[PDB]
RNA sequence: UAUUAAUCUAGAGUGUGGUAGGGAGUUUUGGAAUUUCAUGUGGAGCGGUGAAAUGCGUAGAUAUAUGAAGGAACACCAGUGGCGAAGGCGAAAACUUAGGCCAUUACUGACGCUUAGGCUUGAAAGUGUGGGGAGCAAAUAGGAUUAGAUACCCUAGUAGUCCACACCGUAAACGAUAGAUACUAGCUGUCGGGGCGAUCCCCUCGGUAGUGAAGUUAACACAUUAAGUAUCUCGCCUGG
């Protein structure tokens, strides 16, 4: 995630390099069911469905 | 002619008829199509007769191979079909024979019953006039 | 049926052992010949393999038999100069159909989609326009004649006005 | 804009379109969504496809650019 | 009774008389309803403004009348 | 593998009859003995082995509606090993 | 209707062309990540909780870089998606192999649906034998809160989770909706085949979703993939 030119610009870009880390990250920290993964994923689809478009 | 669709018979040939009108007058649909036979063109016939449904072709392809029958179903300027209920009571499994005289009336006298005694299908009231039961195929007012 | 293979070689290592290392792989396939070697020299690896940072990307084109694979699979992972063994197969998802390769057509025409050159640049390759030669094609018949012409009757109309008149 | 089905490619193999192939390829060594990409389904699978068989091959790097 | 200016949309079931005529674009709403007015109004004694007068009339001011889609 | 345009050849019974119950009833042992062989190769493939079944009860029901028809016609096609 | 003697192809199959799919088994291959160990760099904490403590640490941990070994699962692609009869199927390759869809001027000519008994498959847990054991974790030990805590939390922790051959045959094995067939408004997507053809969009035949009237239902609701109109067959229910 090698990124940076002088000041800020490409620390404004940081953040969204890591939450999208951090959220990828949050479920690999706390073991559940292959079936709760998958719901989970589904819901998860389904959120990008309502804002994102 | 030129149907440009194509088209099966269901099953046993009663069941298959009486389904097809009842959708159609649910529906408030005019023209359907199936599969042609004897009993379906005698019973038609009657029925046509009987004054509960209009114009029924039976057609043929170039070949004689397969015939299919046609038959439109009787309405009103206001829009409201001749045909009320109908019900099989032959069944597959379940064929019912009663005697003459034990013939059944539909709604008394004023529906229409198809009992095919000897000499094809046959209305119950000539059936009575003819003393001969047999064969029950359908209620029909 | 179609195969292909890539084969990966020890680096820094010149091209005529390279060649002589293709020789030597040639005859441990069975006896399915008919095959090119036309190679894609060198490129730097990605990341590191074993130890090597470079290597030589090699094919084959042959086609036959299944049991072509056997012996060249088990001898390539013992031999200290090939690193990876990938075969490929009819298996791939395609489809080549002599009617459906004419689409050079295809080609030549999103050429000139593509044709921007000019200030003038209002195509834009996403757009609608609903041209159609529509050759149809397709019928689906079915001829019937007559053979019972029951009592006939004539056509009408549902138009519904209700009550007639007021008073 | 699927320009596989623009063009009508037809057909993805490894080293004959592979400077294309990496375009798909996010800097970070991912392989894009449909979002970015544009590709259609059937196209997006056998763009996977090819992807992780040349990840096989190291001809594309896996978690660094 | 109840007449209506029954578009493509509505339920025929329940207007009486049926008048299968455009009602969102402004043009014919305001000369049907510019008709009807005139056909109570001549049962009235009254002059017809837009009904049974002939030609080079029936001219209305258009907010213009184009773009039938919607979205 | 399984030369599916030979095996017309020999229960074939005019120029272009591929469809009659001999040929089918003779493709299916030859998909049985076939499969027979990837089975017994690898005893745990239980969507092979319910193909096996599908095709031998075909089979099977084939060859008894060819017994009721005429005895005679099977007299000849009897000659593959088959009870 | 049933029997028998026959003809036809529309039912259902076979062949030809087109064609999609994480369908299945066997054998090999790969990278991240964790753990352990080895080599340096460095000096006092690490760890964990609402808060702390058992635990680890000057006999050099956490951190950081390199390397090796080992086992398990295959981010992103990944979606109002695909396949399978159900359970389920997602790193890559090879071999074997199953079923499905579209068009058929081809062929057999009712060979079709259902299925008591039977046979096959059937999540996880569990059991027998031989291996394997990185991570996790029933039982168990210790530290916390509580009046009690044998629980929720924390630190250790075996069987097991993994593989080879068998056994067990149960789950909310759910669409809480048995299978087969004919008909019954429409609209919005999406996936595959076909024709037309730069994609987008045109439409045809199919699979998978949402909205929605007549119709059905006690209501919720279903509604062309029915819980609608009907038939055939099986299984099942008769208060707690
Ligand atoms: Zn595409």
């Amino acid at each position: 995630e090698v990124k940076n030119d002088d000041l800020e610009l490409a620390l404004k870009k940081f953040k969204r390099v890591s939450l999208e880390i951090r959220r990828l990250a949050q479920r690999h920290e706390y073991h559940l069911r292959k079936g709760m993964r998958l719901r989970e994923k589904r819901k998860i689809a389904q959120k990008k469905r309502r804002k994102f478009r | 002619i030129t149907t440009t669709k194509p088209i099966k018979a269901h099953f046993d040939p009663v069941a298959d008829l009486l389904t097809k009108i009842n959708n159609a007058r649910k529906a408030k649909l005019m023209t359907v199509t199936t599969i042609a036979s004897k009993l379906k063109i005698a019973i038609l016939e009657i029925l046509v007769k009987e004054g509960y449904l209009a114009n029924f072709q039976v057609l043929e392809n170039k070949s004689k191979t397969k015939r299919i029958v046609t038959f439109n179903l009787k309405y009103t300027q206001r829009r409201i079909p001749s045909i009320n209920g109908v019900k099989q009571i032959s069944k597959p499994g379940l064929r019912i024979y009663r005697p003459f005289e034990k013939l059944p009336l539909v709604l008394n006298g004023l529906g229409i019953a198809i009992i095919s005694t000897s000499d094809g299908v046959m209305t119950d009231k000539v059936a009575r006039l003819k003393k001969i039961g047999g064969e029950i195929l359908a209620y029909v007012w | 049926m179609q195969y292909n293979i890539i084969l990966l070689v020890d680096g820094s290592l010149s091209l005529e052992q390279a060649n002589q290392v293709n020789e030597k792989q040639q005859q441990t396939l069975t006896n399915v010949e008919g095959l090119q070697t036309e190679y894609l020299g060198l490129k730097e690896l990605a990341y590191p393999i074993k130890k090597q940072l470079s290597a030589h990307y090699y094919r084959w084109k042959f086609s036959g038999d299944n049991q072509s694979t056997k012996d060249f699979k088990r001898t390539a992972n013992i031999n200290k100069q090939v690193l990876r063994e990938l075969i490929i197969n009819l298996e791939r998802e395609y489809g080549y159909l002599a009617s459906i390769n004419p689409k050079k057509q295809q080609l030549a025409l999103q050429k000139r989609a593509k044709y921007d050159e000019i200030i003038a640049r209002e195509n834009n390759p996403e757009n609608p326009d609903v041209p159609v030669t529509s050759g149809l094609a397709s019928t689906q018949p079915r001829l019937s004649r007559t053979e019972k012409a029951q009592k006939p009757k004539e056509e009408l109309w549902d138009v519904v006005q209700k009550m007639g008149n007021f008073d | 804009y699927c320009r596989f089905c623009a063009i009508g490619q037809l057909r993805i193999d490894l080293i004959d379109d592979l400077e294309a192939l990496k375009r798909f390829l996010s800097p970070y060594a991912k392989i894009n969504p449909r979002r970015i990409t544009g590709n259609c389904q059937m196209h997006q699978r056998h763009v996977a496809k090819a992807l992780k068989r040349a990840r096989y091959l190291a001809l594309v790097p896996f978690v660094k650019d | 009774p109840v007449v209506a200016l029954c578009n493509t949309n509505t339920n025929p079931e329940l207007v009486d008389f049926i008048i299968p005529a455009n009602n969102h674009q402004p043009q014919s709403t305001c000369l049907l309803m510019n008709l009807l007015a005139d056909a109570v109004a001549e049962a009235k004694a009254m002059p017809t403004m837009f009904a049974y007068k002939p030609d080079e009339e029936i001219q209305i001011e258009i907010p213009q009348k184009q773009e039938a889609p919607r979205q | 593998q399984i030369d599916k345009n030979g095996i017309i050849k020999s229960a074939q019974l005019h120029d272009k009859d591929v469809g009659s119950i001999q040929v089918q009833v003779s493709l299916l042992t030859s998909q049985i003995k076939q499969l027979t062989d990837h089975l017994l190769a690898n005893k745990k493939d239980f969507i092979s082995k319910r193909g096996l079944y599908a095709k031998v009860s075909k089979r099977k029901r084939l060859l008894k509606y060819l017994k009721h028809n005429d005895l005679e016609a099977y007299r000849n096609l009897v000659k593959t090993l088959n009870l």
